RNA sequence: AAACUCAGUUGACACAAAAUAGACUACGAAAGUGGCUUUAACAUAUCUGAACACACAAUAGCUAAGACCCAAACUGGGAUUAGAUACCCCACUAUGCUUAGCCCUAAACCUCAACAGUUAAUCAACAAAACUGCUCGCCAGAACACUACGAGCCACAGCUUAAAACUCAAA
């Protein structure tokens, strides 16, 4: 076989495994990188919450939350919690272009957890709601 | 646009100059050049094609007439009296090897 | 019986050739500047190819080489240009030395 | 005119599926359709979860009913399909084969636009 | 020709009589409209 | 409106068209066609009933008859889509065009104009 | 020129060839030009079918010894 | 008079006009396999003609067919169907 | 309502999350999602949207024409073959 | 294939309304725009975390401090080599364009 | 800062708005029209032709009844400020939506009228090269003036038409 960047298809017979598990069963680390806060939540393959960590819960307040350093800190905390909950390999789904988008992943990894996949689930309306008006400064 | 009358036709988007008109015009031009040379006029060969600058210079020198294949400083003809001197004699004929 | 321009053009090798694209011609290196080989193939312009890294020294002035032509003249019209911009050189691929 | 009804039916067994197809073609013939052909594209997983008649569906059977009907019958057929519960999703379209494949000689290229600006020197 | 061709086909149209049988035949069959294309403009039908 | 059983203009002359299956007849009838076919049938019927030369369509008479069929179609349409401003404009413009055509016809060939008016139920009213 | 039709057909059917053009020689004759000459004389014989003329010209050149390779 | 003069004819040397890959073929909303060749594998985004290489008419046909299939339930929207990821690539796009 | 972990999903090779993220961001940029989100943050009134679209179209036309000219003339960056004369 | 400009600008003989309204004329200029203008923070963060957990005693953070210093030296070397290498250039490109300039008028 | 204890995952779920396609330039008379399906449907074998009528006319706005995710004049609060009746942040309303009427205004601008034709001897400047024929509408210093009066209008702080007096040598 050869390496493919696409994920394995559920219901298809694939050879890839992680910790003796199939891709579908790997726990999911939902990152949410808002403009001024980066939240992280590691749920099991059955949406069972395992760990939580946010810039605010890490002690950062006000603008300091929206910093890659704060994202790294929150990711490290979440990774430690998940590691003590028994999580090795994770699938990462991040929804938001906030400053913590990548530093959160870096913190999560530095906390020990390995990442098998990165998923972007940023909400992109197909012209649904009307966002707030522009800013003139 | 002005070269159309002398263009015989476009072969695969490549103009073919009407060599009949070329022959007649070259006859007239050579006749004029020879007449000026006989009348002892000054014949100046102008051409900025660097690929033939050397050839034009050598040809002019061997034929005994003048050549300007270099950068044409502004005023070589209009301001000649100042640039050279009030008594300078301007060319009686200018021959462009590359217009 | 004096052949006229029409007959000369009709029987000329260039006219006998069709579109120059993908046509093999025999050029004659008439100038070399370092690793650049200026080759004349009978057309209006010359093609400046590169000395092949293999058998490079074998290429010298007067060397007869084989070219695969891609355009007799390299020209194109760019945005806003009232006339075509030309690089005044043909495009060809240097295949090797003819013997 | 010639219509094609693409029909995503609830995933079920052959007896119920045949009964549903029979009922649907019966409704067509009642509204005044001359059913021309029935084709089974086969059961497959719905590309996305579809919730029809208080039931979330992930697999369904796809069927194509090519028929001829009066124009006024299309709306009634759509309403009846909406009423029917075994239909996860029905859609009536004008048959593609009624349209004619215009012959395309080639992609004639658009040359660079000329004379957009006056040739005066700027 | 068009009316002639249509005449032939109408023999195969599903009526209120041959409805059960045609429905069962449809359930048995499988029609494939899927086929990809290649850069050289050559169809790639799936294998069955 | 012509009977729904009526065949289309491209099939009413096909040899043996009456010796075919009633399924084929229903398919080729107006019962399985859009409103344009019915309008074409109405146009040809009016032409046969009125114009001396039905095969001539460039005539002002054929133009007026076709435009009257279109006016009928637009009026029927607006009767349901009362709030279709575009088609209301089309109806008014077509009425104006038919009035202009009738003016020209009345000025050129009076007898034909009278026959057109009677056939299409149009009452020519001089503009105020 | 009327020979342009034959030239285009020959290039489409056999490609450029392997005998490179020598534009320096005014009297040079390309394989395509020889084909055109043979086609012209065959036409002057009074054979009007274009495709029959083409095949006959190809075979005549093959008999001459010209290796006309078809492109596909 | 003179037979060596040029004659007035079309350009016999013209190359055939390139035909889009789908030229002469029927794009159908039911051929999800074909329709999925012109959608981003990751996001489901329909490729522009600068990438597909299709004529304007066929690009419009593909767009309408893709939208029709997506709304009628034949084709996924947010992503290309995985079953078609290994079909012959016909899009001049390089994500790596 | 679609299946999860098939859209905008990339598999890291050997664990180089930085490389995987670079590839994912390339995907998003080439698909235009990044620009779409940045623009959708605040509502771009339709007149402004049209003006920006027209401006970008003109800028692309100019850039592509300039690139064509640069490529066409790049073959003339050689050394001067008639140095002096 | 550059986007078409046929029928895109508001011009006489163009029935449709303008598609593009270029602020500046669409004529290639004879010049290209001038080239437009932290490093090694992972090692710094590692060293600073070691300092924080060890009371900044450099005695028990020697490997991290040395890595930080060497990384900074390599950053300086990268800056220098990049600068010298950067020194196609806009200047060269403008010279070539000048050699073959645009002609939006008639000669 | 204020504001909320609502936040995250998964599932169910609109009378809101319609990513990518679109690097396309099409439809319509203009305003406008870019999710999908269907029905109807896009006037004139000659061109011009409304202050002289008919039918349309984005956004805003009034009337009466519904929907209300989000956005949001006004309003309130938090900031900033010398002040802040603003710009920045939060909440919320009319409103944007559907139905039935009204209203009939836009930088309604491609500021380039319709039709037919030419590229020849150019052309104040800039802009989107210069003109020919024909027709309709419009213009005749600036400001007073999208004004007052009169008139018409479902309009009642409105719209259309629209002057004059004083003033200036400019605009
Ligand atoms: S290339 Fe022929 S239809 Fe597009
Ligand atoms: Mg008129
Ligand atoms: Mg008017
Ligand atoms: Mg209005
Ligand atoms: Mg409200
Ligand atoms: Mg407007
Ligand atoms: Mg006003
Ligand atoms: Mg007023
Ligand atoms: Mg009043």
């Amino acid at each position: 076989t050869k390496f493919s960047i696409y994920p394995p298809i559920p219901g298809e017979e694939s050879s890839l495994r992680w910790a003796g598990k199939k891709f579908e069963e790997i726990p999911i680390a939902h990152i949410k990188a808002s403009h001024n806060n980066t939240q992280i939540q590691v749920v099991s393959a059955s949406n069972e919450p395992l760990a939580f960590a946010s810039c605010g819960t890490e002690g950062f307040r006000n603008a300091k939350k929206g910093t890659g350093i704060a994202a790294q800190t929150a990711g490290i905390a979440a990774a430690a919690r998940a590691k003590q909950k028994g999580v090795i390999h994770i699938r990462v789904v991040v929804k938001g272009l906030g400053p913590g988008r990548l530093s959160a992943m870096h913190g999560l990894i530095m906390g020990g957890l390995e990442v098998i996949s990165i998923t972007d689930n940023t909400p992109i309306p197909h012209n649904g709601c009307r966002p707030r008006k522009a800013r003139k400064l | 646009r002005f070269m159309e009358p002398y263009i015989f036709g476009s072969r695969l988007d490549h103009d073919i100059i009407d060599l009949e008109q070329t022959a007649t015009h070259l006859q007239l031009a050579l006749n004029f050049t020879a007449h000026m040379a006989y009348r002892k006029g000054i014949i100046l060969f102008i051409s900025r094609n660097r690929q033939f600058s050397y050839l034009i210079e050598n040809m002019a020198r061997d034929c005994g007439e003048y050549a300007h294949t270099r950068y044409f400083r502004g005023g070589m003809l209009t301001n000649a009296r100042l640039l050279f001197g009030p008594t300078v004699r301007l060319p009686d004929l200018i021959i462009f090897l590359h217009t | 019986n004096v052949e006229s321009f029409a007959s000369m053009l009709r029987h000329s090798p260039l006219t006998q050739m069709g579109p120059a694209k993908d046509k093999l011609v025999i050029g004659r290196i008439f100038h070399i500047v370092e690793n650049d080989l200026y080759i004349d193939f009978g057309g209006k312009f010359h093609c400046v190819c590169r000395r092949p890294e293999v058998d490079g020294e074998k290429y010298q002035k007067g060397t007869r080489v084989r070219l695969r032509l891609l355009d007799l003249e390299l020209t194109s019209r760019f945005l806003g240009a009232t006339t075509d911009t030309t690089v005044l050189e043909a495009n060809a691929v240097l295949l090797g030395i003819q013997e | 005119p010639r219509y094609e009804l693409a029909l995503i039916l609830k995933a079920m067994q052959r007896p119920e599926t045949a009964a549903t197809l029979k009922r649907t073609i019966e409704a067509l013939m009642d509204r005044g359709a001359i059913v021309r052909d029935l084709e089974n594209l086969g059961e497959r997983a719905l590309p996305y979860r579809i919730s029809a008649h208080s039931q979330q569906h992930n697999r369904g059977g796809y069927f194509l009913v090519d028929f001829y009907a009066p124009t006024a019958a299309v709306e009634s057929m759509v309403e009846h399909l909406s009423r029917d519960i075994d239909v996860i999703r029905g859609n009536i379209v004008k048959h593609p084969l009624t349209q004619e494949l215009k012959e395309c000689e080639g992609i004639v290229p658009v040359p660079l636009a000329e004379k957009l600006y006056s040739t005066k020197k700027r | 020709r068009e009316v002639l061709q249509l005449q032939e086909e109408v023999k195969n149209f599903i009526t209120r009589e041959n409805l059960e049988a045609r429905v069962e035949a449809a359930l048995d069959s499988r029609k494939n409209y899927n086929w990809a294309i290649t850069r050289e403009g050559l169809v790639v039908r799936p294998q069955r | 409106d012509p009977p729904p059983s009526t065949l289309l203009k491209d099939y009413q002359n096909v040899p043996g068209i009456e010796k075919v299956d009633d399924v084929v007849k229903r398919l080729l009838s107006l019962e399985m066609a859009n409103k344009k076919e019915m309008l074409k049938i109405k146009q040809e019927q009016f032409m046969k009933k009125i114009v001396a030369n039905p095969e001539d369509t460039r005539s002002l008479e054929a133009r007026i008859i076709a435009l009257s069929v279109k006016i009928r179609s637009y009026e029927e349409h607006l009767e349901k889509h009362r709030k279709d401003k575009a088609h209301k404009r089309y109806l008014l413009m077509s009425i104006d065009q038919r009035k202009k055509m009738l003016k020209n016809l009345r000025n050129t060939n009076y007898d034909v104009f009278e026959k057109i008016c009677w056939g299409l139920g149009i009452e020519y009213t001089f503009p105020p | 020129y009327h020979e342009d039709r034959i030239r285009a057909k020959f290039y489409s059917v056999y490609g450029s060839g392997q005998r490179a053009f020598d534009l320096f020689n005014p009297n040079f004759k390309s394989t395509c030009q020889r084909f055109v000459e043979k086609y012209t004389e065959l036409q002057k014989l009074g054979e009007t079918d274009e495709e029959k003329l083409f095949v006959e010209t190809g075979k005549a050149l093959l008999a001459e010894g010209v290796i006309l390779r078809r492109v596909g | 008079s003179n037979e060596d003069l040029p004659i007035s004819m079309e350009n016999p040397y013209k190359e055939p006009l390139k035909k889009c890959i789908l030229c002469g073929k029927h794009v159908d909303y039911k051929n999800v396999q074909l329709l999925s060749q012109f959608v981003s594998p990751f996001t489901g985004c329909i490729y522009g003609r600068h990438i597909t290489g299709l004529c304007g008419k066929k690009q419009k046909e593909i767009t309408k067919a893709i939208k029709r299939a997506q709304i009628m339930g034949f084709m996924p929207v947010t992503y290309k169907d995985p079953a078609y990821l290994k079909d012959p690539k016909v899009c001049n796009i390089r994500y790596r | 309502k679609h299946l999860k972990f098939i859209a905008r999903t990339v598999m890291v090779q050997e664990g180089n999350v930085e490389s995987a993220y670079r590839t994912l961001n390339r995907i998003l940029t080439m698909d235009g999602l990044i620009e779409d989100i940045k623009h959708r943050r605040y509502y771009e009134k339709p007149c402004r949207r049209r003006q920006r679209e027209s401006y970008e179209r003109c800028r692309r036309i100019y850039n592509m024409e300039m690139a064509r000219k640069i490529n066409f003339l790049m073959r003339k960056n050689r050394a001067d073959p008639w140095q002096g004369c | 294939a550059t986007p078409s400009l046929r029928g895109r600008l508001a011009r006489f003989g163009n029935p449709r309304k303008p598609v593009l309204k270029p602020n500046k004329p669409l004529i290639l200029a004879n010049r290209v725009g001038e080239r437009r203008r932290a490093t090694c923070i992972t090692e710094m963060s590692v060293m600073m975390a070691c300092w924080k957990q060890n009371e900044f005693r450099d005695d028990a953070c020697r490997k991290e401090i040395q890595g930080f210093l060497d990384c900074a030296a390599r950053a300086q070397e990268a800056r220098k080599m990049r600068s010298i290498q950067e020194t196609l250039l806009p200047n060269k490109l403008n010279k070539l364009l000048q050699r073959f300039p645009n002609k939006p008028y008639l000669s």
